[PDB]
RNA sequence: AGAUAC
């Protein structure tokens, strides 16, 4: 009654997959079929009652591995119910579990992310009567022994582990819960301060709940009258409620949103208005001098941790092996590029790189660049994965410079200094130059063999808009290659690494020989694994990204993994944790995903306003989206909200 | 270095002083501080052994950040960065760790309204348009209904006509009732509280003050995610709708409704006088309504509230015509049927009727009606409760939703319907039918199903064949060429209420001949009734 | 929603 979680890797969406559904949130279904047509892509499931269900992808919660619309067919019957039954009835236990586990791994001077799987492990491991003797520590070891490993997973358990957190959500406990959208699983959900969070809105509901909601009407009549100033100081509270609302912090919290309804209601101009995420913002505007960035997983600091972070980084300064290579005196980039990579050699800045000594990662700055699995580039700002000091110390830019750095495949820490000074506008534009050609036509080359030999192979305080060159080509094809060249290194090495992975399906390898609208809903997206996997975009083989290690964190640790090897010592990562820090870095990349097309959506649609039964719709533009499909003035725009 | 003992001195005592605030649980700040002191003391005593392996080891980023205070002391010691500021400071973050750690060991309704965030997220515009019975008031909302791009009605009756009337304007509007799937329009039970529309319309609302079915007026109410709610029905609804747009934020627009047409209280009646268009009210006391038409016929020249729908139809039609004359009602003549009625004749007056019913059955004699009784005590007691005026409802009475109630699980509702009354406007249910249907897997639907209506054991019986047909994961029932046929029709209902709700109970368009075979049977039973069961 | 640069 347990499985190995790396058969989700292992496997993609499939009948006999056991999954929850977003529609039908209080039951277990089962996937009964795949998508019928390029017209429609959608998967039906079956209910316990035999009753169908009709979804897109996206629409999965969790996924079960396995273990023509018959109505007689009970063999769902019984594993749904089965299944159902015991995680229901295993629940409350789980409810006082999660509450106590709550009290220990939060912490209160912020949200804390961890592995959802890992968190159903220590659910599963943990008896309520020992819980309370020699307790404290005994919990502990039912965390390091959460760590320890097999690997599988009680699937009642994850259930009612993934019940438990939404309804303690309720209480403002528990962060959203983030599922990766390749293997349509739960990765990882935040962990929100009992000071701040719990405490702090309990309070706040019963100070606005007193005498009658008389702090609400009071405020209400402040607002009216217009006074400000006494609102500044003496309901501050009131404008951190606000803006926890906008940063859809609290958005799932229903009580929050009626106390606010109360509070728009009783308010004049504002009054009979559709309570929106933006609607809150254009009301603090009113009352704040000088609001995406306000969100808890958003891990920006304005936070207290990554506040305390952001000081260490702050403050922060970094024996380079003379067994490393000479290139002697042999990148396109934008004019507005922070770190240039293309490879730099950050892992020399650590003890980790060389130290054998201690086991894991004990650095500070190593720890904290992990736990940002990736810089965070975003059109408002950026926070990059490594510290300021070192990114200008390590960054390849005449300079001495410490490194790492038809047709047919050659198979069989550096040192570099002369450097060009160069972009991606000035390599697309016309002896170094006639190498650069030499490089161009290669790398027409390199393309043209992928394609043909591997099988290999969406654009559009002040916004503005914009929309791939030959110079792209290169630059792409020849990162490409390296990462399938070092991939081919470690598997052949034995190195453990972190890498990278119906009349519709023949519609959509014609199409595949404008319009990728219709393809668009059938998409495969990436994921990270601790086990190779071949990456069936780029081709048939292996990927390992090693090409951004000061921007993508597994690059980093793939930079560690490569030093710790070159001079014959210990490798960094032996497996296990190599799979943990996997289980990290989707977390946070696909948390940086979706708040990236956030923003994007909101600034888009903020621009516009500054200016299959799915009624979905896309703009000329790209990330403005709200019985022909694929075929070619609204009501409302309220971009904060994601409302077209 | 005694001076840095000085130095933990002062820093300690500015502790205090940063320990002295506030009285709000300081309690807790109090067992940190001595936790702390204790924890210094038990380092330096302890060190005894570890002294200089404790003197050793230096710090970085937890300087800033006090992550571990498992051993404060060595660190202030061995403390290098590039004065005193650095000692008061480093332990006072030290304590704030200490307070993260130590405030958080063992230490530790009533507005429905609430259970709809998304309709609270919205304006919700309120039209009441009150008054008697025969009023004009459903027109106006209808029309504006119609034009929009639901109705909830208390009878699978009033679903029916509206279906009938849309349909015959050429719109197609599907029906879904407890019994019967085909804009929509449907019983008030049975309406969606997801599906953000444009308009709704909610009829007789009064009936959210009944103690055994009004909760489903009271949820429509507060959770229809409309832009227009249109709630129809008498006056007596009207402070209390204010009180509840009082806590929504809603606006309410009133539209008050007299009575088209005159009615009139006789002075005494003369059961001879029994006249064509008199309609005797006899209640749900099917003996008393057996024996009396049975009386009544066997001089010169019957609907009641478990009769089936289209008996009843056909009950009207054929009272419209001269092929029926007099009729006898039940206080089920209250709504449903568009019926012809001269005049009321009260059979009787076993509590005592209350105003509004007697009200809203005298009311359906709509240009002049009559009222009077068989016994002149009845006349005088009718006289009162049809002068008496527009009584108001204190309260509106509530139930818990299916997901509340789930939450709440988290016979629990005892202890709900009983927290629920420990707000002050708001009832909670009987139910006693519901725990009825309870003294009877899966959970959900047993909430679902603890709904489901029968009587008061044959009901029961086949109740349990049910549950039963439940927990595998439809015939025993015979009649060819009365009591027993009214109870096997409900039984056949019950299964259609099943089917409708679980389309996997297959017999569908068979059972619906079925149906009629029971109907008919019953009619002609009824037509034909040489006797009765009293 | 795939890929490189950031």
């Amino acid at each position: 009654l347990s499985f190995d979680p790396a058969e989700l890797l292992r496997t993609s969406l499939n009948v006999g997959d056991i999954v929850l559904l977003k529609q039908c949130t209080s039951e277990l279904t089962m996937c009964v079929n795949l998508p019928q047509s390029t017209t429609d892509p959608r998967y039906t499931f079956a209910k316990k009652d035999g009753t169908l269900v009709y979804a897109m992808k996206n629409s999965v919660i969790l996924r079960i591995p396995k273990d023509p619309v018959l109505t007689r067919q009970l063999i769902v019957s019984f594993t749904l119910a089965t299944f159902t039954k015991f995680a229901w009835t295993q629940l409350p236990i789980v409810l006082k579990k999660l509450e106590l586990i709550h009290r220990y791994l939060q912490d209160s001077r912020g949200s804390k992310h961890v592995n959802f799987m890992s968190l159903v492990r220590i659910i599963k491991n943990l008896n309520i009567k020992e819980a309370t003797i020699n307790g404290d520590a005994y919990v502990r070891k039912v965390i390091d022994e959460s760590m320890s490993v097999n690997k599988s997973i009680d699937p009642t358990t994850l259930l009612a582990t993934y019940w438990g957190v939404r309804e303690q959500q309720q209480n403002n406990l528990w962060g959203s819960v983030y599922t990766n959208t390749a293997l349509l699983s739960p990765t990882t959900v935040a962990v929100l301060p009992l000071k701040k969070a719990h405490l702090f809105y309990q309070e706040v509901i019963t100070r606005l709940e007193s005498n009658d909601y008389q702090e609400i009407k009071a405020f209400a009549k402040l607002v009216n009258d217009k006074d400000y100033h006494s609102i500044a100081k003496r309901y501050d509270y009131i404008r951190t409620l606000l803006n926890d609302y906008a940063a859809g912090n609290i958005e799932e919290n229903a009580v929050l949103t009626t106390i606010i309804s109360k509070i728009f209601r009783h308010i004049d101009m504002y009054r009979d208005q559709d309570v929106t995420r933006s609607l809150c913002g254009k009301l603090l505007v009113e009352i704040s001098p000088q609001f995406i960035l306000g969100n808890w997983d958003l891990n920006i600091p304005k936070s207290g941790i990554s506040s305390v972070e952001q000081k260490l980084y702050d403050t922060a300064m970094p024996v380079s092996d003379t067994d490393r290579y000479d290139f002697g005196d042999m990148c396109i980039d934008s004019e507005d590029a922070h770190e240039i990579n293309d490879i730099a050699d950050p892992a020399g800045l650590f003890p980790e790189s060389f130290d054998y000594t201690k086991s894991g990662i004990s650095d500070d700055v190593l720890r904290v660049s992990l736990k940002r699995a990736f810089t965070t580039y975003l059109p408002d700002l950026v926070v990059p994965m490594l510290p300021k000091s070192f990114c200008n110390r390590a960054d390849l830019g005449d300079r001495k410079t410490e490194t790492i750095s038809g047709l047919h495949v050659d198979y069989d820490l550096g040192i570099v200094s002369n450097f060009p000074k160069v972009t991606y506008d000035k390599v697309d534009s016309i002896k170094q130059k006639k190498q650069l050609e030499l490089l161009h036509t290669l790398a027409t080359k390199l393309l043209h063999k992928r394609i043909h030999d591997d099988n290999a192979v969406f654009n559009k305080c002040i916004p503005t808009f914009y929309d791939q060159t030959k110079s792209t080509l290169l630059v792409s094809e020849f990162m490409i290659l390296t990462n399938k060249l070092c991939a081919a290194f470690f598997q052949e090495n034995k190195i453990p690494g972190v890498y990278r992975c119906n009349q519709a399906k023949a519609q959509f390898e014609l199409l595949k020989e404008k319009d990728i609208t219709k393809i668009s809903s059938q998409l495969s997206s990436s994921f990270y694994s601790p086990f190779p996997l071949p990456h069936k975009m780029i081709g048939n083989t292996a990927y390992l990204t090693v090409t951004s290690p000061m921007r993508r964190g597994p690059d980093l640790i793939n930079h560690l993994q490569l030093h710790r090897f070159l001079k014959k010592l210990p490798l960094c990562f032996k497996q296990e944790y190599l799979d943990q820090y996997v289980w990290s870095f989707q977390a946070r990349a696909d948390i940086l995903k979706i708040f990236q097309r956030h923003s994007s959506t909101y600034w888009t649609l903020k621009h516009l306003e500054q200016s299959n039964g799915t009624v979905n719709c896309l703009f000329p533009y790209s990330y403005a989206r709200g019985p022909r499909i694929g075929d070619t003035k609204v009501e409302s725009i309220h971009p904060l909200d994601g409302i077209l | 270095e005694f001076k840095k003992n000085l130095e933990n001195a002062l820093a300690h005592v500015y502790s205090t002083q940063i320990e002295n605030s506030a009285p709000d649980q300081v309690e807790f700040r109090k067992v940190a501080w001595l936790r702390l002191k204790d924890m210094l003391y038990n380092q330096l005593l302890d060190k005894n052994l570890p002294a200089k392996i404790n003197g050793y080891d230096p710090g970085l980023m937890e300087t800033i950040s006090p992550t571990q205070p498992q051993h404060i002391i060595p660190h202030l010691v061995k403390m290098n960065k590039i004065k005193y500021e650095q000692f008061q400071y480093l332990l006072s973050s030290y304590y704030d760790c200490i307070l993260n750690q130590e405030i958080i060991p063992s230490m530790l309704f009533s507005n429905p309204a609430e259970w709809f965030p998304e309709a609270r997220k919205i304006r919700r515009h309120i039209i009441m348009h009150v008054g008697p019975t025969n009023s004009g008031k459903t027109f106006r909302s209808l029309q504006k209904l119609k034009a929009a791009d639901y109705y909830a009605g208390p009878l699978r009756l009033l679903a029916r006509e509206v279906y009938e009337k849309f349909k015959h304007e050429n719109v197609r509007c599907n029906l879904l009732t407890g019994e019967e799937v085909i804009l929509t329009s449907g019983t008030i039970e049975m309406i969606p509280l997801n599906q953000n529309f444009d308009v709704v319309v909610l009829d007789e609302i009064q009936m959210m003050a009944d103690l055994d079915r009004g909760w489903a007026w009271t949820n429509a109410l507060l959770g229809a995610k409309a832009k227009e709610v249109h709630c129809c029905g008498e006056a007596s609804t009207i402070p209390l709708i204010k009180k509840i747009v009082e806590m929504t934020g809603d606006k309410l627009t009133i539209n008050e409704y007299e009575r088209m047409g005159k009615l009139v209280v006789e002075e005494e009646a003369l059961y001879h006088s029994l006249k064509k268009g008199d309609c005797v009210v006899a209640f749900s006391k099917k003996a008393i309504l057996d024996l009396k038409l049975e009386i009544e016929k066997k001089t010169e020249l019957v609907i009641y509230g478990s009769l089936p729908p289209e008996t009843r139809v056909k009950q009207a039609n054929l009272f419209n015509s001269g092929e029926f004359d007099i009729l006898i009602a039940s206080d089920a003549i209250g709504m449903g049927l568009n019926l012809s009625i001269d005049r009321v004749v009260f059979t009787t007056s076993m509590v005592d009727m209350t105003s509004s019913a007697i009200k809203q059955i005298g009311g359906r004699a709509g240009p002049v009606g009559y009222i009077t009784a068989v016994k002149p005590n009845v006349l005088k007691a009718v006289r009162e409760a049809i002068n008496a005026p527009i009584e108001y409802l204190t309260s509106a009475t509530t139930w818990p939703t299916d997901e509340i109630c789930t939450h709440v699980m988290t016979t629990l509702l005892e202890t709900i319907a009983a927290d629920i009354e420990q707000n002050k406007l708001f009832q909670i249910c009987d139910l006693k039918a519901r725990m009825s249907a309870i003294e009877i897997i899966t959970f959900s639907d047993k909430l679902r199903l603890s709904n489901a209506p029968l009587k008061d054991p044959l009901v029961k019986a086949a109740f349990k064949k049910f549950c039963d047909t439940i927990a595998r994961g439809s015939y025993r029932p015979f009649d060819i060429l009365l009591e027993e046929y009214e109870a096997l029709y409900n039984i056949i209902m019950l299964f259609f209420w099943l089917s409708n709700r679980y389309p996997n109970f297959i017999d569908q368009e068979s059972a619906s001949e079925l149906k009629n075979f029971c109907e008919m049977i019953i009619f002609e039973k009824i037509d034909h009734l040489k006797r009765n069961p009293y």
